[PDB]
DNA sequence: ATATATATATATATATATATATATATATAT
DNA sequence: ATATATATATATATATATATATATATATAT
């Protein structure tokens, strides 16, 4: 069988990338550049793509990668620019199927360095259209604007058999991005989503992350109910041998 | 009851045993610094054996202790687990949450991390005994096993057209040197798993594609320019 | 998968014991035979005729059938149920002993039937792991593995039902005793329930209305709503992707350097890194010596080890060019 | 006895579910997953997925198909297994 | 002596509204909610110290009332000072049948976890079906849309008397629920043999039950 | 055990009424001083009376004591609607001091609706009642009766005392300082009110 | 005791002229691998000049403490941030030592490859050194 | 440079700041059996060439620790080198380490 | 039909108590 | 005159309980 690929990352109105698309390799895609090019502002956007809980998402530098550091702030708010901000992705899937996933990212006024995301998806996108334009308005003199949400769906839905939906909980999300084989599991319940942002992040930092290798049980053997069963019987028998011998 | 959930557990984890260790065969020694293979020890503990053994034959011997009106379940298995097998030394965790992860299968199996470091033999992997570079690819190793377990167990629930897309990441990669790099990319591509790397150089010249990030202020404030780079020219 | 099979195809519309023994003795005997023959071994048509024509067929036939036993008991179950459940609606206090009974005879055929199947399920399962022992005679045995992994769990299977149900009845049983216990002592002449039953059916010629606590909620002040930030961001697309070459002057040089210094290594001559690079840089200018030196270095280095530095007498910073470039290594003797 | 084409691949998606069952349980909890799934393959929403459901396994316990139990700590609080009506009409076709 | 607790409340009083257990049953109680057997841990507390409780909310002028089928709650006087409240007529109707499942033996196979499907069924079988829709929509006269509305507001009462303890759903289901014996208040009207219309009065008159 | 003093606070005679009104959100200010003083004197127990319901009881600077829930409360917890916040702050910025010459710390319901038409944005008007309305009279007296509840929903609050009458004619309590902005150093009250407000 | 101490009575922080931006507090959350590495040593040679100013009173006048550092995984930093740092270092007459796995190559200073090896049966690290480049 | 045990964790430098995760502290496992020295050679503003340095040992025992023993050397000549003082160079190939 | 309020669960960081192992000075056997 | 055992202090890090913030389901009301 011929496995999905991740085909590009586009970023919309980012700390220091207004919209660029970095397309993606089937094998390994490197970034370099001297210290605060923004590879880890990249990676942190394709995350947040990939898992946008915002209770999860939490970059912290390399170092102190772990050690709590205290500064209240998880990072994000800081990497994005004030207005509407995109992250994108394209994914050609086993069925040979062009879909873009993709998350609506915006600033929160106030003091609080507080951020707002909606998932949404599109898919049967001609192949011929790139993310980067499909997410900006060519307004003046080569002087392309971004869109928000609404302008989209409204973009969008004037096309012809592009479908696209918009997600009210990351839940519904995830759940259609396992069902387009973008996702290895399925992500039901909270934990499932905290283990597989563990699981990112661990690799994202690289290295052995404290919490897998302690976890390391969770996360590789499944879980039964067959025990938990057992084990509730013989709790019901033990109490009902305490209520005959009180 | 007590006999059926004894047996019902050891039934799981004999299961479980036989599922990892054939699950093992699947890593081709990997060559990372002086490690030269990574592999999952699973193994029954004996401290556990020995509380399956008394659950499963001598439950009436210690009904002193269950029926106590002062310990729940959860604390009572916990002061039964401390009953036998005393040299074990717990910490100071309490006895409820203790009990609470004995009412947990997978606990009962020791589920480490060996590594063939030099010639040494297989040894546990712990931090705190192992390189920088030898670290970062024992934990690429776990999480690619982790993922593909992952794979496997929704095997059923997906469509049988469907793979799931693959893909990792490896921030600072200056800190595994040119050996490290081409085993990382061969078992990748091995595993059809894809990876984005950064590193202040291009570490990865020959292999996949590379761009290069420029940040330039630019009339009070930031434009990043990339450019894409090729291995020969 | 099958949804889509199923779519396409377009298609629309015994409980004594005794049974149970005999059916288990009979796969004992055919389980046994099937085990020694597979045992005994055979070629392939000998295997083919002992070990998957004879054991495949009888096992899963006896063993559905077995199944089906269990089933009947099911719906003997269910019926049990609702006769209980029939008969408390027409005698009411007159009842209690015959449900009673009809209780104690299900829980007694149930824990009967339990101990028929508990009575050859550990025999069986040891045949089949001895049948699964033998299997791997062959190399085509492969599927008769299948079965030996399949008769397993049905095997396993059923006896986990013969004690569930139980399970189940045992606990449903109880609540039958509750009820009488609590859904008739109060209503002994059940004349309260015709009585609720007429003051549901009139209840509106006096419609009346309980009383209940009603406390304030602690209202509270709503947090300050949150807005978005909106500028209407715009700049310039970028251009199309420019591209670099990667410089190889390293690998030439460190190729040349690797087939000039492959003589050591062939001839096991002692190398002196000291005069080796001294000559050696002389080839080149100044500002590359560095990445000259690096290089040869790594070279060097593969090439066996220097014995001296064992000797715990460290070496000397031997200068190898002029304007102060200095080298520390001792000679390298064991290739 | 009256099986659409629904009701009868939701049987037949039982019965399969059944026969890959571990110990030969099966809880409510999976029925509904399965009526759910089978239900989505046939493209049809009469009204929500749950009534669907729940009117499918009512009339198939009515008809003879399934024998309902009720166990508290089973998902959905209740265990559900083939009658013998049932396992003759799936295994006529399987 | 003074600093002696003697001075102010009675020692069982104050060491039964020092327990754990006190603020999370305070604050159910006032919020109406009933007491049954199956909160074990709960309805041994109000055991054990029933008499201080119902002497300490006497202060606000309601009483903590327990019925001779075990369950406490709370009944505000006139003078209350914790207001009160009536269960509308629906709920009343849902009450009564909730009673009738407790006490009926036909659904014994249930084993007493019941669908709000069944609940409605045995309703529309004791009620009379279109004139308890009346209620629902004055213009109701069979149609299926109202028939839906009507499933709904049933649904939405057995959530409030959820709310009120008489019915809990299941660990992990909502669309099932286990009764309680907190329902055999909505029969107090019938539980003695005589005429309705003075044991109305009765009830009425003890603050048992308003009209409507 | 129980503390000594906590005792003797929950026994006072007076303690059921404000304990009713406190778990329904009421502010006890100056005004009501056998409540404020007693809240005075046994604010250190009733504190951790209320702690113990994962309540805070909070004496604000202005003096009044009030509840406020966290999020384990165990009372259970209500929000106000926009227009109960619009109102409050309404009446906040009419705790003025030239209003000590325009009314006299008694206001009517009319100087309200018209503070709340003339100072409030349409759109935030046509959500309180609906967005499709547009100065329609049906719409302007929908929102005069919800102004006449969320006024009502504030006295249950303590925050506006009616004057004892069918009319509607209140006077406004210093506990409205709750809505109020911070105060810094030379700011003006009105200013950094209306700020808040628009 | 707390406010018997003079020092609670100040507060301190670090600020970083970020780019365009004025002097921010610097938030390990906010910077980049490189700029947070940088930012720290600046602070560890504040505190050891500091400790040394501290200590001189007490000490021979004669008298000046060595002062070394080290960098491990020192690749994490680019040519021109380990430019600086080199530096800031000789201005401060600073000793570094610097860990990077040949990544990087600095022509001022000595130099030390290692390799590590089996001889004998036994982990041997051939060691060559080299220094004067520049 | 700091010769205690209680503060020498030579943990990865991946988790730099986490949790033990073990209970080792990383240092056995870098000595070999026997006796090793460890000494630092600094030249004061003094121009005095003192040799400071420690003495480890891996502490025979059910548990993997450590003994260190510190010291120091004061007016040895310029001309002699640490390694010739801590090591014999017997007639065999390698030297020999004396306590 | 959908905006909105409400209850519940989980992850995450803070703060405090406590057991463990090591370092230092003194006491006492060798 | 010495080295081991004791008592003291300290940092480490382990665990618990608390409090906060976010996501979710879902039940109400226009
Ligand atoms: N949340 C933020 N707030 C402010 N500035 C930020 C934020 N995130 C990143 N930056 C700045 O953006 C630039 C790029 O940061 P980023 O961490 O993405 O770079 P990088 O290429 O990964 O760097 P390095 O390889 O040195 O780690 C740096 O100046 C960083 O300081
Ligand atoms: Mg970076």
């Amino acid at each position: 069988i011929e496995r999905g690929k991740f085909r590009s990352l586009t970023l919309v109105n980012w700390n220091g990338f207004f919209a660029r698309t970095f397309d993606l390799d089937e094998l390994v895609t490197t970034l370099s550049g001297g210290n605060g090019a923004g590879k880890s502002t990249t990676m942190a956007a394709f995350v947040t793509a990939l898992i946008p809980d915002l209770t999860l998402l939490h970059f912290r530098n390399t170092t102190e990668a772990g050690a709590t550091s205290g500064s209240r702030d998880k990072g994000l708010h800081g990497k994005l620019r004030a207005g509407v901000c995109y992250s994108t992705l394209d994914v050609i899937n086993s069925r040979h199927q062009r879909v873009v996933v993709g998350v609506r990212l915006q600033q929160v006024a106030g003091r609080d360095r507080k951020v707002d995301i909606k998932p949404f998806m599109i898919q049967g996108l001609p192949t011929a259209i790139q993310p980067t334009q499909l997410l900006t308005e060519n307004v003046g003199e080569r002087q392309a604007r971004v869109l928000p949400l609404n302008e989209l769906k409204d973009r969008l839905d004037e096309m012809e058999g592009v479908q696209f939906k918009q997600f009210n909980s990351i839940t519904d999300y995830h759940a259609q991005m396992f069902d387009l084989g973008v996702i290895p599991k399925r992500l039901r319940s909270a934990s499932d989503r905290s283990k597989f942002y563990r699981l990112i992040e661990a690799s994202l930092y690289g290295g052995i992350s404290s919490a897998i290798t302690r976890s390391l049980r969770d996360y590789l053997l499944p879980e039964n109910s067959g025990v938990r069963k057992a084990f509730q019987d013989m709790e019901a028998a033990l109490r009902e041998n305490r209520i005959t011998l009180e | 009851s007590s006999k059926s959930v004894a047996n019902i557990i050891r039934k799981t984890i004999q299961r479980e045993q036989n599922r990892i260790r054939m699950l093992n065969q699947g890593l081709q020694a990997v060559s990372f610094g002086q490690v030269r293979g990574v592999r999952l020890n699973v193994n029954v503990r004996e401290s556990h054996a020995i509380l399956l053994d008394v659950l499963s034959e001598q439950q009436e011997q210690h009904q002193d202790l269950f029926n106590s009106q002062r310990l729940t379940f959860s604390e009572a298995m916990a002061k039964l687990y401390q009953r036998l097998n005393p040299q074990v030394d717990m910490g100071q965790r309490l006895p409820q949450t203790i009990g609470e992860e004995l009412l947990d299968y997978r606990n009962y199996l020791e589920l480490d991390v060996e590594v063939n470091r030099g010639s040494d033999g297989w040894l546990k992997a712990e931090s705190g005994a192992l390189s920088t570079g030898e670290a970062i690819g024992t934990g690429m190793s776990i999480l690619v096993m982790v993922v593909q377990s992952w794979e496997e167990e929704s095997r059923r629930l997906r469509g049988k057209d469907i793979s799931p897309c693959r893909l990792l990441f490896l921030d600072q990669a200056a800190r595994l040197d040119a050996k490290s790099i081409a085993t990382l990319f061969e078992l990748c591509e091995r595993l059809q798993m894809q990876l984005i790397i950064a590193a202040p150089e291009n570490i990865s010249p020959e292999k996949g594609t590379t761009y290069k990030l420029v940040r330039k202020v630019f009339k009070n404030h930031e434009h990043v320019h990339v450019v894409g780079l090729r291995g020969f020219g | 998968e099958l949804v889509s099979w199923a779519r396409k195809n377009d298609f629309s519309i015994e409980f004594s014991t005794l049974r149970l023994s005999m059916q288990l003795s009979i796969v004992a005997n055919e389980l046994h035979r099937a085990a020694e023959a597979a045992e005994e071994g055979g070629d392939e048509f000998h295997w083919h005729r002992n070990v998957f024509a004879p054991l495949k067929y009888s096992v899963a036939e006896i063993f559905d059938s077995i199944d089906m036993s269990q089933r009947l008991m099911d719906e003997q179950q269910n019926f049990v149920k609702e006769d209980i459940a029939a008969l408390l609606n027409q005698d009411w206090q007159a009842a209690i002993a015959n449900c009673e009974q009809l209780l104690s005879e299900t829980s007694g055929t149930l824990r009967e039937l339990q101990d028929t199947l508990e009575a050859a399920g550990d025999k069986l399962q040891a045949n089949l792991l001895r049948i699964q022992d033998a299997n791997m005679g062959s190399g085509g045995s492969e599927l008769v593995d299948k079965l030996v992994f399949d008769l397993q769990s049905k095997l396993d299977r059923i006896i986990s039902w013969g004690q569930q149900a139980i399970d189940l009845w045992i606990g449903y049983d109880r609540h039958v005793h509750k009820f009488i216990r609590t859904a008739i002592d109060m209503d002994k002449n059940r004349i309260f329930s015709q009585r609720l039953r007429q003051s549901v059916q009139h209840y509106f010629d006096n419609p009346w209305t309980l009383t209940v606590a009603n406390a304030e909620r602690l209202l509270d002040m709503r947090d300050e709503e949150l807005a978005l930030r909106n500028e209407e961001v715009t700049g310039e697309l970028p251009l199309e992707l420019e591209y670099e070459e990667f410089s190889e002057i390293n690998d030439q040089l460190a190729a040349m350097i690797e087939k000039a210094l492959l003589v050591y290594q062939q001839e096991q001559r002692p190398l002196d890194l000291g005069a080796v690079l001294r000559d050696y840089l002389a080839q080149h200018p100044l500002p590359r010596h560095f990445d000259v030196a690096r290089i040869l270095v790594d070279q060097a280095v593969r090439l066996g080890v220097a014995e001296a530095d064992f000797s715990g007498l460290p070496a000397e910073w031997l200068a190898i060019n002029d304007y102060g470039a200095k080298v520390q290594a001792h000679v390298i003797d064991t290739y | 006895i009256s099986l659409p084409v629904e009701r009868l691949a939701f049987l037949m998606a039982i019965a399969v579910l059944n026969s890959e069952r571990l110990d030969g349980e099966m809880s409510e909890g999976e029925l509904i997953d399965a009526f759910r799934e089978v239900c989505k393959g046939f493209e049809q929403t009469a009204e929500s997925v749950a009534v669907r459901a729940n009117n499918a396994i009512n009339d198939m316990v009515r008809q003879k198909l399934l024998n309902r139990f009720t166990s508290e700590l089973a998902d959905g609080n209740a265990i559900y297994r083939l009658t013998p009506l049932g396992i003759s009409i799936s295994d006529y076709y399987i | 002596s003074s600093t002696h607790i003697e001075q102010f409340m009675p020692v069982k009083l104050a060491q039964a509204l020092a327990n754990s257990l006190f603020p999370e049953l305070d604050s159910q109680l006032r919020a109406g909610r009933h007491i049954g057997i199956d909160d074990l841990d709960n309805h041994a507390f109000l055991m054990d110290f029933q008499e201080q409780l119902e002497e300490f909310y006497a202060r606000y002028n309601v009483e903590l009332i327990r019925a001779p089928e075990g369950f406490f709650y709370l009944r505000p006087r006139s003078t209350t000072l914790i207001p009160r409240s009536v269960l509308s007529e629906l709920d009343m109707m849902v009450g009564k049948i909730l009673c009738y499942l407790y006490l009926s033996p036909e659904r014994l196979a249930n084993q007493g976890i019941f669908t709000s499907q069944e609940l409605y069924e045995e309703l529309i079988s004791l009620a009379d079906e279109g004139k308890l829709m009346k209620f629902v929509n004055q213009r109701s006269s069979g149609s299926d849309l109202d028939k839906q509305k009507l499933q709904e507001k049933v649904r939405t009462t057995l959530n409030r008397l959820r709310r009120l303890g008489m019915v809990y759903f299941l660990p992990n289901n909502n669309n099932k629920f286990t009764i309680t014996e907190a329902v055999f208040r909505f029969g107090a009207d019938v539980r003695s043999g005589d005429d309705p219309r003075e044991i109305q009065l009765r009830m009425i008159r003890d603050g048992e039950a308003m009209p409507v």
